């Protein structure tokens, strides 16, 4: 419904340590500072950022550099899919999304992509369309852009991106969070491999516990 | 800050670093993200070979660079 419009306008982010409220200026990195306390956090889960060798999880092969430990419905891994994959799980979930641009739009001068950045220029930042190719479906976005809006609808509605896994990305999902290398059972089939893996990870490792929901 | 990885191919994803990342900690993000165990991968960057003690500076890898992913194959 507003979902197009709620993502485009300017947003508000909350230091998850200090609870200070900001407005977002996007054209960043996912690495966030907060100006007041210094606490470094992700932008898309609001989990912390861990310098080298200051994480506290054994054994964090990624331990020895700065890193988070994001869960799987963060942007961090949601960008990589392809738009199609991500409509796929919100159709899948009878949530609507935008293809098209609203219908009373406004022509974005030399753009492309709409959306506001605060860019890097020469000695300083400056707010700049972004300006980036405009696909057709992808509602006056570009690429990374409309898939960043499906993934706000995606989080909204604590739709789990594990539905939608093959049994390779569970795998991968599985080492990650449980810390063990699946494998088959004796006996046990490819397809209830897999859905075994679902299960288990649907039951074990929750989806982001700070990333804002709708609540109602 | 954003760098992506192609293969050939291949999906392009993309990993949050550092430019003091070093290229061990780049494949181990590769491992987190993708299963792909690092002494199977090869890294390349404007046709020059990432080795593993170096880091993303050394080879002047910036925001949204694109690095190449080749899959390694050992003999028995
Ligand atoms: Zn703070
Ligand atoms: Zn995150
Ligand atoms: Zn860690
Ligand atoms: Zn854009
Ligand atoms: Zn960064």
């Amino acid at each position: 419904a507003q979902g197009l419009a709620m993502y485009l306008q300017e947003n508000g982010i909350d230091c998850p340590k200090c609870k200070f409220s900001y407005a977002l200026a996007r054209g960043g990195c996912m690495h966030f500072h907060c100006t007041q306390c210094r606490h470094q956090f992700c932008s898309g889960c609001y989990n912390a950022f861990y310098a080298k060798n200051k994480c506290p999880e054994p054994n964090c092969r990624v331990k020895k550099s700065l890193h988070g430990h994001h869960p799987r419905d963060c942007l961090f891994y949601l960008r990589d899919w392809t738009a199609l994959r991500l409509q796929k799980l919100l159709q899948d979930n009878n949530v609507m999304f935008n293809t098209e641009p609203p219908a009373g739009a406004r022509a974005v001068p030399g753009g492309g992509c709409r959306v506001i950045e605060q860019k890097e220029v020469p000695n300083g930042l400056r707010d700049e369309a972004c300006g980036k190719e405009t696909p057709a479906g992808y509602a006056g976005l570009c690429q990374a852009h409309y898939k960043e809006y499906l993934v706000s609808l995606i989080n909204a509605h604590s739709l789990d991106p594990a539905t939608l896994y093959e049994v390779e990305e569970l795998e991968t999902a599985t080492e990650r969070y449980l810390h063990v290398r699946p494998q088959p059972l004796a006996g046990e089939d490819p397809p209830a491999y897999q859905a075994r893996l679902l299960q288990k990870l649907t039951e074990e490792v929750p989806l982001g516990q700070s990333i804002p929901r709708r609540r109602k | 800050m954003q760098i992506f990885v192609k293969t050939l191919t291949g999906k392009t994803i993309t990993l949050e670093v550092e430019p003091s990342d070093t290229i061990e900690n780049v494949k181990a993000k590769i491992q987190d993200k993708e299963g792909i165990p690092p002494d199977q991968q090869r890294l390349i960057f404007a046709g020059k070979q990432l080795e593993d003690g170096r880091t993303l500076s050394d080879y002047n890898i910036q925001k949204e660079s694109t690095l190449h992913l080749v899959l390694r194959l050992r003999g028995g």
